[PDB]
């Protein structure tokens, strides 16, 4: 529904396991 | 987006030996730029990725990584917009999603990861099933 946003989580998680 | 920004909340010494690492032919990767954004401590979104591609192509010179690197930054970022994303699949109002929920959502829509992906980040983050996922957001962001 809020695909930006959940971009964004994506995103962090990305930079999380980096 | 701004390179002047961009150095001065990260080191451009940091920036500057982490293309070094990553450098091949003077140029660097998409993919090796977005870790060394994820090194920064920036989330690289897919959309980043691909304006940056479509500007310059695979490979970038090292002023077309900063470029890419202020892209990256993303001050708007709002954790309050994070929570209530994942809030609009809390059916129940209960504040918790399963591991397996959270898993689906974040493999199902937006810049999807692979199952293992999520399966790792979500039991790094908790070592219980229940997630609060507003405690998740909250962490992923820092």
């Amino acid at each position: 529904k809020n695909l930006p946003s959940l971009l964004r989580v994506q995103a962090h998680i990305r930079k999380k396991m980096v | 987006a701004d390179i002047q920004q961009l150095e001065e909340k990260v080191d451009e010494s940091d920036v500057r030996i982490y293309f070094n690492e990553k450098s091949s032919g003077g140029k660097i990767s998409i993919d090796n730029a977005s870790y060394n954004a994820r090194k920064l401590g920036l989330a690289p979104s897919s959309i980043d990725e691909k304006k940056i591609k479509e500007l310059y192509g695979d490979n970038l010179t090292y002023e077309q990584y900063l470029e890419y690197l202020s892209i990256c930054v993303h001050d708007k970022d709002n954790v309050e917009e994070l929570i209530k994303m994942f809030a609009h699949f809390d059916n129940n109002c209960t504040g918790y999603l399963t591991k397996s929920q959270m898993k689906n959502i974040l493999t199902t829509w937006g810049d999807a990861l692979t199952d293992q992906e999520a399966i790792d980040a979500l039991n790094a983050f908790s070592s219980e099933d229940n997630i609060d996922y507003k405690l998740f957001c909250e962490d992923i962001l820092q």
